[PDB]
């Protein structure tokens, strides 16, 4: 008939290090409108008598 | 002489905007570190003694 007691203590130090390098590109396309003045017109027209 | 009025229209002066966008990156990193552990364990027990 066997026994057995344990008992252990334990400290970690760590120290660490890190470079990050970031590059991106980005391309926007926009459009916009008056809805109260949305185009103009022109009117080719001629005389006659 | 009078006059009178046979139709209304209404323009309505609101600016309407449409956007379209896209986006990519790339990134790296690199890491580093260094861990130190120190332990300690006691053990006492009963096998044959």
């Amino acid at each position: 008939f066997t026994g057995n007691i344990t008992t252990s203590y334990s400290h970690t130090t760590d120290n660490s290090t890190a470079v990050q390098d970031s590059n991106g590109e980005s391309w926007n396309t926009g459009l916009s409108i008056n809805k109260g003045e949305s185009a103009y017109i022109n009117a080719n027209v001629r005389y006659y008598n | 002489v009078g006059v009178g009025m046979e139709n209304l229209i209404i323009s309505t002066n609101e600016h309407a905007s449409s956007d379209q966008g896209k986006t990519v990156s790339r990134a790296t990193t690199n890491s580093k570190t260094d861990a130190n552990t120190v332990g300690v364990s006691i053990s006492a027990g009963y096998q044959n003694g």
